[PDB]
């Protein structure tokens, strides 16, 4: 009954099916990217059906299946988060890296190990899937640290060249520079608002002081590069076109953004943060578009291009209009 | 072959061997420490018709 | 071995204390007591000091 | 404790006839197995020190190494019994003979007992 | 299967000393400076030029490419630093001052 | 479903509206719900049944242990150690049972705020007030007290707030 | 790396002690052999022990 | 091999105290952990004062 | 107890009658037989304890060490056959004798239920170390990491000896059941200050702390792959164990009186994190990383909160896993390369990939990565410490950005790049070398599963 959970539970279960089959026979053969590719254009199609729904009705929902552990008062399960910004961001996410993937299977027919590009794809859409649909901060921490490890991991496709590694331990390190303040965050929660679930964090915090938001936005600076740890983004071009294609360019470098938007309650309490957080992105943006204004290697300019993005959607999460910036996003 | 393995393999029973003895030994030293068997004011209960002892 | 640690009897105590709550919070909603007591030890058990400063 | 001194002492006597007034060691006491360890470590050590197959050299000189490791383990461990249960004795007899230097305490329940509570934060 | 005079020693004061030292490197005896003889422990290892590994001759066939290293030069105290992955000192097309200026 | 008590775990009726469809064109809503529910809910329900007629013809029960109440630490004597240790563990069980509870308020807060969407500041209030009560009393209870916590750090520390108490109310009257 | 772990936190604990003990044992340690200083030795705290502990 | 014997190795043989050495290792080995027990005793002084004056708002701090 | 410790005493008659080509199997064998019988002691209970007797007893903190130590001593057996190759059988048979000796001495360390009995077998546990440290050493600096494991720790423990027996006297009684009952609190004053002092470094020596860490990068160096495995994995553990263990009787001193250490820990382990990334060494390199882990747990343990003694089991378990597997890899890359240094070998993903995915599995956990138990021990640590003080975070922040740094770098440094041109002996991987790390890395992957039994008691 309401076909809504299990839909979007098994869209997120089929993404992993070839990751299990990683270790069969298929594996060996060229017939891998084909399959990979069908699996992905199965669960966006599969994934299509919630978004109706949500549509027709207004569907929200949570679903809360595992319970991982018990803390004294504080409980952690597995708990997904259903509403309008998942149900909708998971249907672009799948198209983009359904087309990607279709384009990867001519860009890099003459890889010797396409195979294993293909699966760490998959393995870096899983874990934005897991990120996106996060409902308990410790989940989007999972997933937020997973995309980061992937990007690594895809940055420095061609381990002889050393800029690729370069590039790669850069980007780690800016992200890591954000993890400083997510850690500082979801610490903050944990010990005034006495949960790390959404819901709870909601509630509790009519007006929510300075240091989690501040937290947060440093959190969104480092995984959105803002001006501050920007040129890990343009740098990040090293890798293979279809990786800065999907990851750098459209789907893992909106995860900061994505960020600020699902603590949307607690933003709009607070007037300083948006403030600084308006700053930025007008700074962030403009500095982009200037440096990519006399650019001669089209990735970089595009990778500019990128970046004064997002800071125009972080610009709009300063004006209070949240919503506006999932569009655009 | 039968009494050929065993001046080879006798080795490997003596693990097993003292799992059994520690075993025995642990219920031998816990036989000593039954001074409030049935006696403990929250587990106090009264013994069924065929039981003599709460637990061993 | 993991299979044999992932099903230990729940010796913890985690289901039996689950339960224990339901019962309380719901003899305390019934009767209107003020759910959790802010004193853990009645007051008539414990003699204070009598100061007289 | 210094018994040294002890009243009613024979000088030069291993075990008191009062001694025999107290449980022996049983044979398969723990100790006593010890002692047999111990013996068989020496027959061992002997066994290597003068280059011979260790374990199966002399059977004769092994069993009497156990053997007498055995016999002075019984022993000791009935006079180290025996001393205990003295210095036992001697401490409860002087208690109840001073009762005005071990007064009875004066039982109280933690109720009212004011002890300092120190926050941990 | 190094000899105890091939591993380095104290600060040299003699020149006979500073040239067996100068040797042992496999440098040119006036091409070989120590560090200055202060408290740090230095000792009698060559100070070669602050000069990083990403400028080095990348057309020159080098016995390890990826390091821009010969087999058997002396190796700079501080080649952790410079290996292409770290900090490199290749000259700017804008002078130091002027990009720290305009940054700011 | 009857797994679970109703009146611990509070939920509302929830009214839902009725279809009135507006034009002729086909939702695909519709559709595509009976076809879900066609090919999937029924070998779904049909598995079910047969392993719930599996578990019908070998029944047996577990039941929950009930514990006897023992003498606090507050009728405990200075050195009395097996009073000490009952109290101590009926304590230690007491402050398992109190999180428990607390878990109990917390899940229903977290449902409130959920189900209610857009309006969640106004329509959970007394869940709210609820968790405020609670949590204030876990607080006087159990904070602070350590990570070597115990029966006795319990009730010096409710001594020490009772004498606190017992002083303010004092100055309070006599001013 | 240099300065603190491998330079001073080596000369404060280990390498004082074991200078401090190396010295300590060349004093005592070097004796002639000689009774004269023995003796001598001797009747110092002799002296010493029956004027000072009592 | 002279490398890794002369980073590891032939520091302390070499080692002498002197004014700037001394300096240093003064500095540098005690001033950061001076500097951040003077930071953390200000501020758990400032938050027990606060606590004893009861101006905190540390409602919902159950866990600790 | 004694079905475990039975067992471990009978395998030194197994080793010393086996065949000349058979002891490795049956040790092997029968070692991870007792690894899964003394899997049982994972079922605690939220109540006191399992009180087996007089003598041993089991708490939720004392399983997952005890279960720890039991399981390695099979990846030590696997990780010492290949360099004992050309070695004597009686010489092979000793070395035997002393890693069981060390895992009997852990073992009745570990329960202990009386304090100078912990003391006792917690002092015999090093003998059999330092007979291992400077005998089957392969460098000439053996005799010296020897010396100074000897005696830095002797040092520090033999003032616990007069404190323990001073607290026997005045006390009574030194198990561990009557002092956490009849605890009372100890008054500010120079004596209970000393008694701290004496009561609190012969544990802190032993972790180490930073500034007394001298010791362990020279005998994690100096010593086989054996050693290096049991002193990074649980010999570490000891020291935290203990400070648990005895931090009940001393408060409210330690409110105050932690302050020197929780400063030396919090700027030691940025120190020897940013020392990580000069190295021109790997064992040391993975020594300080060990030094630093070690001295968050210090932290964590200092703090005295509950989420603090959570966060500091989980850390402790899983830093002992990690270091281990790494001390692994460093030692498989070493018996081929015959140097043991960081760039002499570049580019091993390409001649060896499955040993390059080990490396990276390896990095990542050391990394704290989600949702590996070590992310769990260091969030928790670092939720109490925030408690703690609001301005803890940017030291933990800075640590975690350089452990990041420096894992990365030692992955990329001996992984990618190009391989070096004058080696031609790397053969391909065993399949011992393949199965001593899966069996390392596998245990980690199952526990961040269900987690609750590695939480300690506080859970
Ligand atoms: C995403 C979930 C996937 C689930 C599907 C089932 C997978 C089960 C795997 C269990 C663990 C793997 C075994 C470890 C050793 C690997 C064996 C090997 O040698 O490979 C050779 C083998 C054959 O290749 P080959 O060509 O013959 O050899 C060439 C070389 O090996 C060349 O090698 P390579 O180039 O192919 O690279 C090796 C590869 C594979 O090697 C590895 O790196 C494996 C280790 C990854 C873990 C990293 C440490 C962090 C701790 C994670 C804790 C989670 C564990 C949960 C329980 C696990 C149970 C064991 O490395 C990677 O792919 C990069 C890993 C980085 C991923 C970062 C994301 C982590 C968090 C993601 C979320 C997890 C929880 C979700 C919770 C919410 C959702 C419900 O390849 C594989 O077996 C690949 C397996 C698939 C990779 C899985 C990695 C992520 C999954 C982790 C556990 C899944 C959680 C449960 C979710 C279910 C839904
Ligand atoms: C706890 C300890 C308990 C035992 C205490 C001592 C007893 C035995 C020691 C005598 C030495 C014998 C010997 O050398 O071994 C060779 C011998 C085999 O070789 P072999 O061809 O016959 O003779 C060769 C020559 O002996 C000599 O061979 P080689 O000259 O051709 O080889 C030269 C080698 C030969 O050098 C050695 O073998 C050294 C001898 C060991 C030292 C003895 C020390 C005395 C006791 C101290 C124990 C300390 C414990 C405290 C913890 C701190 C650890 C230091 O020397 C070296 O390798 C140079 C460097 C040495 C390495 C570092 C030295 C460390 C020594 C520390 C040992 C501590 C643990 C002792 C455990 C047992 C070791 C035998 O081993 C044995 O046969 C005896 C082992 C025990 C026999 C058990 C049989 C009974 C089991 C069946 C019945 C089941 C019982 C339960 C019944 C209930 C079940 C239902
Ligand atoms: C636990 C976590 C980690 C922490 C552990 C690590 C860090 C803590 C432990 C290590 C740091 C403690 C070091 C402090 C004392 C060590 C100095 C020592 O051992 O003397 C050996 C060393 C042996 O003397 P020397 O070999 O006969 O003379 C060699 C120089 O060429 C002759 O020098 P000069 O004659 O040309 O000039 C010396 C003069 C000139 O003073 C200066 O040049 C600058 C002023 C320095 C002190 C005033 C501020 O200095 C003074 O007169 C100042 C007296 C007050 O003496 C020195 O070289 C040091 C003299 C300067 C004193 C500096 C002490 C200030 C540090 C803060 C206290
Ligand atoms: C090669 C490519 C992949 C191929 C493989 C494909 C298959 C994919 C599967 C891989 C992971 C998918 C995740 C699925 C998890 C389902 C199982 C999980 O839910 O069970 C866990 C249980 O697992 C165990 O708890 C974890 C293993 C225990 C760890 C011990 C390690 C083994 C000993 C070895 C030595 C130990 C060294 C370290 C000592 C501390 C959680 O238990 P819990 O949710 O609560 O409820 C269990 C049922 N109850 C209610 C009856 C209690
Ligand atoms: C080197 C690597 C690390 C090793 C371990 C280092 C940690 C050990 C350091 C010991 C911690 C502090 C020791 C004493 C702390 C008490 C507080 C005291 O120091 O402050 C004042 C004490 O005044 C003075 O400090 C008196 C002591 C001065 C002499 C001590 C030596 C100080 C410098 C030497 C440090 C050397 C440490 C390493 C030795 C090798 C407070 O004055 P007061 O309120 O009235 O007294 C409070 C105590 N009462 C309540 C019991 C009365
Ligand atoms: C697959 C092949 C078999 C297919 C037939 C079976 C289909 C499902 C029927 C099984 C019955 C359901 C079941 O498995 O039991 C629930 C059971 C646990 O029992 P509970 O009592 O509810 O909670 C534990 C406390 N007692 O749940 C499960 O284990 C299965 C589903 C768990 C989710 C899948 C695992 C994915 C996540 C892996 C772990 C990742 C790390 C932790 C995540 C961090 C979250 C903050
Ligand atoms: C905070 C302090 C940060 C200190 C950083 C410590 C790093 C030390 C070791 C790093 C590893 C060295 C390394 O990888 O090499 C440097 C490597 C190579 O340079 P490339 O440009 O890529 O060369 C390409 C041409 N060949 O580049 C880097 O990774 C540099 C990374 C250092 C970044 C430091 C600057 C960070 C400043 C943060 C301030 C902004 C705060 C946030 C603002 C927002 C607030 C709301
Ligand atoms: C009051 C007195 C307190 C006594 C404390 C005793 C501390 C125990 C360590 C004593 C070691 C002293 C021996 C020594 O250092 O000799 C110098 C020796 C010379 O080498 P040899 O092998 O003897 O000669 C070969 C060439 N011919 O120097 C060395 O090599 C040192 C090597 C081992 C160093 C070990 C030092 C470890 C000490 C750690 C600190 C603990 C100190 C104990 C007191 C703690 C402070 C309260
Ligand atoms: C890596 C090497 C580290 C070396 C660590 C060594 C330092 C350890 C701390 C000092 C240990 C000695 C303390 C003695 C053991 C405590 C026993 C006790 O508590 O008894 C006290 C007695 O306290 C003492 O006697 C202490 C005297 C100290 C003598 C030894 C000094 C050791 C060095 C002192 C400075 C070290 C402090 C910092 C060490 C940092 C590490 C270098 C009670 O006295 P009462 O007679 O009962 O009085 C009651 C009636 N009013």
């Amino acid at each position: 009954m309401n076909p809504f959970a299990s839909l979007t539970l098994t869209t997120l279960t089929i993404l992993t099916i070839p990751i299990m089959m990683s270790n069969s026979n298929i594996y060996k053969t060229n017939l891998y990217p084909n399959y990979v590719k069908t699996t992905v254009s199965y669960a966006f199609t599969l994934s299509l059906v919630p978004l109706l729904m949500f549509m027709h009705t207004g569907q929200e929902m949570i679903i809360s299946n595992w319970h991982w552990m018990t803390l004294q008062t504080v409980e952690l399960s597995l708990s997904f988060k259903m509403d309008y910004f998942s149900v909708m961001f998971i249907p672009v996410a799948l198209f983009v890296t359904w087309s990607i993937m279709e384009f990867s299977m001519w860009y890099m027919h003459s890889d010797p190990f396409i195979n294993r590009f293909f699966k760490y794809l998959l393995l870096f859409l899983i874990t934005m899937m897991i990120l996106v649909t996060a409902n308990n901060l410790f989940q989007l921490f999972i997933g937020w640290e997973g995309v980061g490890i992937m990007s690594f991991l895809l940055i420095g496709w061609w381990h002889g060249r050393t800029d690729a590694n370069t590039a790669a331990l850069q980007a780690i390190l800016y992200n890591r520079i954000g993890d400083i303040g997510f850690v500082l965050s979801m610490a903050w929660f944990l010990t005034h608002s006495n949960a790390w679930d959404l819901q709870q964090i909601f509630m509790l915090n009519n007006e929510c002081p300075n240091m989690p938001l501040i937290g947060l936005l440093l959190a969104a600076a480092g995984k959105s590069a803002q001006f501050g740890l920007h040129p890990w983004l343009p740098s990040a071009m090293e890798g293979p076109t279809p990786v800065s294609a999907l990851l750098h360019s459209s789907t893992m470098v909106v995860a900061g953004v994505f960020l600020l938007i699902r603590f949307y309650p607690l933003m709009e309490t607070n007037k300083l943060v948006q403030t600084m957080t308006l700053c930025l992105g007008a700074i962030t943006t403009l500095f982009t578009a200037l440096c990519a204004i006399t650019q001669n290697d089209i990735k970089k300019i595009v990778a500019f291009s990128t970046s004064s993005q997002l800071g125009l959607m972080m610009v709009t999460i300063g004006i209070n209009q949240p919503h506006l910036a999932f569009l655009h996003i | 072959n039968v009494l050929q393995i065993v001046r080879d393999h006798w080795v490997h029973i003596l693990v097993p061997v003292g799992f059994v003895f520690g075993c025995y030994l642990d219920r031998r030293s816990d036989e000593k420490l039954t001074a409030f068997r049935n006696k403990s004011l929250l587990f106090k209960r009264e013994l069924r018709p065929n039981e003599e002892v709460t637990w061993k | 071995g993991s299979t044999f640690v992932a099903y230990l009897p729940d010796y913890r105590m985690q289901e039996w204390a689950r339960r224990e709550a339901e019962r309380l919070v719901k003899y305390r909603e019934a009767n209107g007591l003020p759910l959790m007591e802010s004193n853990c030890f009645d007051p008539n058990k414990i003699q204070l000091p009598e100061d007289e400063d | 404790t210094m018994m040294s001194g002890r009243p009613g002492r024979v000088p030069l006597q291993f075990l008191p006839n009062e001694a025999r007034s107290l449980p022996p060691p049983k044979l398969t006491d723990p100790r006593l197995v010890y002692m047999g360890f111990l013996g068989y470590c020496s027959g061992l050590i002997d066994n290597a020190i003068r280059r011979r197959p260790v374990v199966s050299a002399g059977l004769h000189r092994q069993l009497l190494y156990v053997t007498s490791f055995v016999f002075f383990g019984y022993y000791l461990l009935k006079r180290q019994d025996y001393m205990y249960a003295l210095r036992d004795h001697d401490m409860f007899a002087y208690v109840k003979s001073h009762p005005e230097d071990f007064p009875e305490k004066d039982k109280k329940t933690y109720g009212e007992i004011l002890e300092e509570f120190h926050p941990v934060r | 299967h190094v000899t105890k005079d091939m591993f380095p020693g104290p600060y040299p004061k003699t020149p006979e000393e500073r040239a067996a030292a100068a040797k042992k490197y496999n440098m040119r005896v006036e091409d070989y400076e120590p560090y200055p003889d202060d408290g740090m422990g230095y000792g009698d290892y060559p100070k070669l030029p602050d000069r990083s590994q990403q400028e080095r001759d990348p057309w020159y066939d080098w016995d390890h490419p990826d390091l821009r290293l010969n087999w058997g030069e002396p190796i700079h105290w501080d080649l952790d630093m410079y290996i292409r992955n770290r900090v490199d000192t290749s000259p700017t097309p804008v002078s130091w001052n002027t990009m720290c200026k305009h940054l700011f | 479903p009857d797994s679970w008590d109703k009146d611990v775990y509070p939920e509302p009726p929830r009214r839902t509206p009725a279809p009135a469809p507006q034009t002729s064109l086909p939702n695909p809503v519709t559709y595509l719900t009976k076809i879900f529910d066609l090919l999937v809910d029924r070998p779904v329900t049909l598995a079910r049944e047969f392993i719930e007629q599996q578990h019908a013809k070998n029944r047996y029960y577990y039941y929950h242990r009930e514990f006897r109440r023992v003498p606090d630490i507050t009728e405990c004597e200075e050195k009395d150690i097996l009073c000490m240790f009952e109290a101590e563990m009926q304590w230690r069980r007491d402050y398992k049972v109190d999180q428990e509870i607390v878990n109990i308020i917390q899940e229903r807060l977290k449902a409130c705020q959920q189900r209610e969407g857009e309006s969640y500041r106004q329509n959970c209030a007394k869940e709210l007030e609820q968790f405020t009560q609670v949590s204030k009393a876990f607080q006087d209870r159990y904070s602070d007290l350590g990570a070597h916590y115990s029966a006795r750090k319990c009730l010096a520390k409710q001594k020490q707030r009772m004498l606190a108490e017992r002083k303010a109310a004092k100055e309070a009257a006599a001013a | 790396s240099s300065l603190l772990d491998l330079i001073w936190l080596e000369t404060i604990l280990p390498k004082t002690t074991s200078f401090i003990q190396m010295k300590m044992s060349i004093m005592v340690s070097n004796q002639k052999g000689l009774i004269k200083l023995y003796f001598l030795s001797f009747l110092i705290t002799i002296m010493i022990s029956m004027t000072l502990f009592n | 091999i002279r490398w890794t014997y002369a980073r590891s190795a032939n520091i302390y043989p070499n080692f002498r105290p002197t004014p700037k050495t001394s300096l240093l290792g003064a500095l540098f080995g005690i001033g950061p952990l001076f500097f951040w027990y003077y930071v953390f005793k200000t501020d758990r002084d400032k938050k027990e004062k606060l606590i004893q004056e009861g101006k905190l708002d540390q409602t919902f701090n159950i866990s600790y | 107890m004694l079905k475990i410790i039975i067992p471990t005493t009978m395998l030194l008659p197994m080793t010393w009658m086996s065949k000349h080509n058979m002891i490795w199997i049956n040790a092997t064998v029968h070692s991870l037989l007792i690894s899964l019988i003394s899997l049982s002691l994972l079922n605690q209970l939220g109540e006191n304890s399992l009180n087996f007797s007089l003598t041993f007893f089991s708490d939720s903190l004392s399983a997952p060490l005890l279960v720890l130590t039991t399981w390695l001593l099979p990846l030590m057996l696997m990780a010492s056959q290949s360099h004992l190759s050309k070695e004597t059988t009686t010489r092979k048979k000793l070395y035997i004798t002393m890693l069981i000796l060390l895992q009997l001495f852990l073992i009745m360390t570990f329960t202990a239920t009386e304090l100078i009995l912990f003391y006792i077998l917690f002092e015999a546990t090093l003998v059999p170390t330092l007979i291992i440290i400077t005998r089957w050493g392969n460098q000439t600096e053996r005799l010296n990491a020897g010396l100074y494991f000897l005696f830095y720790t002797l040092a520090g423990s033999l003032p616990l000896l007069v404190a323990l027996v001073y607290i026997q006297n005045t006390t009574g009684s030194l198990n561990f059941l009557i002092i956490h009952y009849w605890s009372h609190p100890l008054s500010n004053s120079w004596s209970n200050i000393f008694m701290w002092l004496a009561c609190i470094m012969a544990f802190m020596v032993k972790m180490p702390l930073y500034g007394l860490h001298l010791w362990l990068p020279k005998a994690h160096v100096e010593a086989p792959i054996a050693g290096s495995m049991v002193l990074a994995a649980v010999l570490l553990k000891l020291g935290g164990y203990g400070m648990m263990r005895i931090t009940t009787i001393l408060n409210p001193l330690t409110n105050y009186m932690a302050y020197p250490f929780l400063m030396l820990s919090m700027w030691g382990m940025i120190m020897t994190s940013s020392i990580c990334l000069r190295q021109t060494d790997l064992k040391s390199l993975i020594a300080y990383s060990s030094v630093s882990h070690m001295a968050l747990v210090i932290v964590a343990i200092m703090i005295q909160t509950p989420w603090s003694f959570m966060g500091a089991t989980a850390l402790m378990i899983a830093h002992g896993l990690t270091s281990s597997m790494l001390f692994c890899l460093a030692n498989t890359n070493y018996e081929r390369v015959h140097s043991r240094t960081m760039i002499l070998a570049r580019g091993l993903q390409t001649l060896l990939p499955l040993m390059a995915t080990w490396w990276l599995v390896a990095s990542l956990t050391n990394l704290a990565l989600p949702p590996s138990i070590n992310l769990i021990g260091e969030l928790f640590i670092i939720t109490a410490s925030f408690s703690w003080s609001n301005i803890t975070i940017i030291l933990m922040g800075m640590n975690m950005m350089i452990t990041a740094l420096y894992s990365l770098y030692m992955l990329i440094t001996t992984q990618r790049g190009k391989y070096t041109h004058h080696i031609n002996n790397i053969k391909p991987s065993f399949t011992r070398e393949n199965a001593l790390m899966a069996l390392h890395i596998l245990p980690l992957l199952l526990l961040t599963l269900n987690p609750k039994m590695i939480l300690g008691p506080l859970y």
